[PDB]
């Protein structure tokens, strides 16, 4: 009785968490949490069903790898919400998301940053426009070394490594 | 709590000197071009927070993470949290936990400046709401890791969560 207590009310929260940030990431979609097992959440998972289009579940199987990252940080959002970690620490999270995604992902670290850290790797400008510190790594000779860059100087590196062939991840 | 800085030294990529890699307490991007060492710094995140498994952080074995350009004496990580809050169980302001391996694989530990075990480490940081694992550190390529998941894994991160 009483860890289900707990349970519920912690489950209620995350799932209109998730429902709600799904379709802030995804515009005209919508998303659910389900517990396989209402009556005893304990015997059972936790499902996601998705509408990318708001109508018409698409099964995780079938989605692209954009709708499946967006599916992922809604999760891990819902979450951050209703239970603010420490710090998040992200690495090239936005690979696969055209730039309107980005932004909207990137809109949502910033809100969700008042209340958590965020680390976040990548090579996307719409990502890192509105960050409060930039980190630039570069390597000479085999080593690596870190500096603090302005917005302009990391938008010229920026450019510079959107010019080469194959720069996203997974290629 | 959070992270003001982490220092490197002779860890992976880094070089031989200590290196200081400040964060904002909101957002920190990290930009650089292919290859040029941002995981690696995710990868000192792991390694100082008590990670035990060198293929996490891309290594056959722990040692593999000292720096060797083509050695270092040694790989060690600090990691500096603001603890104001108190989200740590000592009543401090920072604190700093270090880790340091040797080319043996044996790995050396401080807390606050006086040597600790892991065991110690991992539980004041468990306290604190925070592990080398946790849902909130998303490694390269890995984000879908909550869609991968079967249902019941995914139930069990909340039971965490709720705290039960
Ligand atoms: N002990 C030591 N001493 C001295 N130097 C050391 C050292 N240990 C490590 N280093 C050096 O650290 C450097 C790497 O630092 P690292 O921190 O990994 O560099 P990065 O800036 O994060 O580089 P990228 O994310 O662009 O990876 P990449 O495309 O260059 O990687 P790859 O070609 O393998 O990519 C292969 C494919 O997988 C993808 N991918 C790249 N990284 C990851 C990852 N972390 N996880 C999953 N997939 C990845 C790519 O997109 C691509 O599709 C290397 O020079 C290495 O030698
Ligand atoms: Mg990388």
């Amino acid at each position: 009785k009483e860890k289900k207590n707990v349970f519920m009310r912690t489950f209620e929260a995350i799932s209109r968490n998730f429902s709600e940030i799904f379709a802030k990431l995804s515009p005209g979609g919508s998303a659910r949490l389900i517990l396989e097992n209402p009556e005893d959440p304990f015997s059972g998972g936790l499902e996601i069903e998705a509408k990318p289009a708001g109508k018409d579940v698409k099964r995780i199987e079938a989605m692209s790898g954009g709708e499946k990252a967006l599916t992922a940080l809604a999760f891990v959002f819902a979450i951050q919400k209703f239970k603010p970690a420490p710090f998040y620490l992200f690495d090239e999270i936005d690979a696969h998301l055209d730039d309107a995604n980005v932004k909207r992902v990137a809109d949502l670290i910033k809100e969700s940053s008042k209340e958590s850290q965020f680390i976040v790797i990548t090579l996307r400008d719409v990502m890192m426009a509105n960050a409060d510190k930039i980190i630039g790594v570069s390597m000479r000779d085999g080593v690596s070394k870190v500096v603090s860059l302005s917005l302009e100087k990391a938008m010229k590196i920026l450019e510079e490594i959107r010019k080469k062939q194959g720069w996203e991840h997974g290629n | 709590p959070y992270i003001e800085k982490l220092e490197l030294k002779g860890f992976k990529s880094y070089g031989n000197k200590k290196v200081v890699i400040p964060f904002s307490k909101g957002f920190t991007a990290i930009v650089g071009a292919n290859g040029s060492g941002k995981s690696n710094i995710g990868d000192a995140i792991l390694f100082v927070l008590g990670g035990l498994s060198a293929k996490a952080m891309r290594a056959s074995r722990i040692s593999d993470l000292i720096f060797a350009g083509s050695p270092a004496k040694y790989a060690e990580v600090a990691i500096y949290f603001n603890n104001e809050d108190r989200g740590f169980p000592i009543d401090e302001d920072e604190v700093v936990i270090r880790r340091r391996v040797y080319p043996d694989g044996r790995s050396s530990y401080w807390l606050n400046g006086r040597r600790a075990t892991r065991s110690e480490i991992l539980d004041i940081l468990t306290a604190a709401m925070i592990s080398p694992d946790g849902y909130n550190i998303v490694l390269q390529g890995d984000i879908t890791k909550f869609i991968k998941m079967s249902p019941l894994e995914r139930r069990l991160l909340i039971d965490d969560i709720s705290g039960i």
